[PDB]
């Protein structure tokens, strides 16, 4: 063909059907699957439906707290990197053997989030009780209408796959208890949540509300000097975030011996290293809080590593690892004519003008 | 028993 | 029209600088506003019915004749169809619409980039799936922009 760049790979126009997708057994075939979606291949999109509902009717089974074992690979935001999820897979070890903890943020701001959501999803379904997922604040409408994600499901699928999604979403567990030692969110604490009972207790089944626990676990942030504190106040609201709370050191530790816990290990600000520890608790002598932060090269700009950790009977390895290349989206995921066509126009019609004048 | 950590690049 | 060719003709005499009775690419870039202008040799081939690289008179009257009020939509998107339709077959391929986006964008894509988002817009628009698009699937893609209320010139 007159094709120019001949170079690039040209991705595939057949879309899997539901037996090339799932064999007779009901077991996603996710090599298959992965292969296909790195090529920016589709699904059909009653096979894309399939994966969302029957990942939301296992997650809807499990609890607001998850209670998972070491060892385990834990990792941070990803948003919609699909290039570098398969790297952290590779990183952090095979599904097939590896129990995985996911802190949220799986869609937004990465023009793959459609494909980080089915293959995860896939995932679930094939590993059910070995990966988890929990919910991030982009995991709701009112930020994915905002951001991409929205979008991305109107043009790569239709509007059926993102609201089948937004139901998906409503079903992520919240928080995990990891090796009875640490408790683990997307965001962190509450001021209404001193025991795990409080998250036991919460309603986790809708969209995030405005304020409260719920949108405290997804949305609250360390303070910037937490640790060096010259605010003896526990909880400030978070005016960066515009919702929940900055919480200070005082206000970890205070949870954490409350409720016999090591650590806190939460995700949602991102990290140039891919990973920070806060202050040492001084009844146990290891990190307060640690952020982990799984997507390298955030935004293609931040030149950030990403990292996840491999935590194991008495070890916290964190794994740091680069970006890996990626397709180019025009914003807002438009095509060639709609971004040229005004141009066109524009220039055709002033050339015209110039001539006639 | 305070747990130690270690950290690597993979890349 | 009666006098709108007669003033088109003063126009067109005043642009033929050697008096050839054509439009040289060269007489078309001779107007400084135009030098400017990406699609200006888009224009002049759309314009160049025979493929002879000039514009005669009969050529320059059809070509700005698309521009009129009366012009409805169809057209207007017809006009637009052929400056991405460089081989003039009726099917927009994918060298074809990458050659002319490069007109346009420069330097600012890599080619990569531009190859990438070309495939894609023709995956995503090609519905009898042969790699190509028809007007058809033109009009499909674009049919909502209202581009043809800015394609008018006071003739
Ligand atoms: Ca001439
Ligand atoms: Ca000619
Ligand atoms: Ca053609
Ligand atoms: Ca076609
Ligand atoms: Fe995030
Ligand atoms: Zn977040």
């Amino acid at each position: 063909t007159d094709r120019v760049v001949k170079a690039v790979p040209f991705p595939p126009s057949h879309r899997l059907t539901a037996k090339e997708v799932f064999d007779n057994d009901g077991k996603p075939r996710v090599d298959i699957l992965k292969a296909h979606l790195m090529k920016e291949g589709r699904l059909e999109e009653s096979v894309a439906l399939r994966i969302i509902t029957e990942g939301a009717s296992i997650l809807r089974q499990e609890k607001n707290l998850l209670d998972i074992d070491a060892p385990v690979t834990v990792c941070g935001d990803i948003h919609g990197q699909f290039f570098d999820l398969m790297k952290l897979f590779e990183v952090g070890g095979s599904p097939a053997n590896t129990r995985y903890l996911f802190l949220g943020d799986y869609v937004d701001r990465g023009y793959f989030s459609i494909e980080c959501v089915l293959y995860l999803w896939a995932l679930k379904i094939l590993y059910p009780k070995t990966l988890f997922l929990l919910r991030g604040n982009h995991e709701c409408r009112h930020l994915t209408e905002y951001f991409t994600f929205k979008q991305e499901c109107k043009i790569k699928y239709s509007e059926r796959v993102y609201d089948a999604c937004m139901d998906a979403f409503d079903c992520l567990p919240l928080a995990a208890l990891m090796n009875q030692q640490f408790l683990c969110v997307h965001g962190g604490l509450s001021p209404e949540i001193n025991t795990l009972d409080d998250i036991r207790k919460l309603d986790r089944f809708k969209e995030p509300p405005a304020y409260g626990p719920m949108c405290d676990i997804l949305w609250s942030d360390p303070l910037e000097d937490f640790g060096n504190e010259k605010t003896q106040e526990h909880f400030t609201h978070n005016t960066v975030r515009g919702c929940s709370y900055f919480y200070s050191y005082p206000a970890v530790c205070e949870f954490l011996q409350h409720n016999n816990l090591l650590s806190i290990l939460r995700a949602h600000e991102a990290q140039d290293a891919g990973y920070r520890m806060y202050r040492k608790s001084q009844t146990t002598g290891f990190p307060s809080l640690i952020t982990i932060f799984s997507a390298p090269n955030y935004l293609d700009v931040y030149n950030n590593k990403a990292a996840v950790l491999k935590y194991e009977n008495n070890v916290m390895n964190i794994r740091q690892f680069n970006c890996s290349p990626h397709p180019y989206w025009l914003p807002n995921f438009m095509d060639v004519f709609t971004w040229s066509l005004p141009f066109v126009g524009e220039k055709v019609t002033e050339m015209l003008v110039n001539v006639l004048n | 028993e305070p747990i130690a950590i270690i950290i690597t690049d993979t890349e | 029209d009666a006098d709108e060719i007669k003033r088109l003709g003063k126009r067109f005499k005043k642009l033929d600088l050697d008096n050839s009775g054509s439009l040289s690419v060269e007489e078309f870039m001779s107007l400084p506003e135009l030098q400017q202008n990406p699609l200006v040799q888009r224009v002049i081939d759309i314009f160049d019915t025979d493929g002879n690289g000039e514009v005669d008179f009969k050529e320059f009257i059809e070509g700005v004749s698309q521009f009129s009020v009366k012009g409805d939509k169809e057209q207007k998107l017809r006009f637009a169809f052929r400056i991405y339709d460089m081989d003039k077959d009726g099917y927009i391929s994918n060298g074809e619409l990458f050659q002319v986006l490069k007109m346009m964008v420069g330097n600012n894509l890599k080619d990569t980039q531009l190859q990438q988002i070309v495939d894609k817009t023709i995956i995503n628009a090609d519905k009898d799936g042969d790699g190509r698009i028809s007007f058809e699937e033109f009009c499909a893609v674009v049919g909502g922009l209202d581009i043809h209320k800015k394609m008018v010139v006071d003739v």
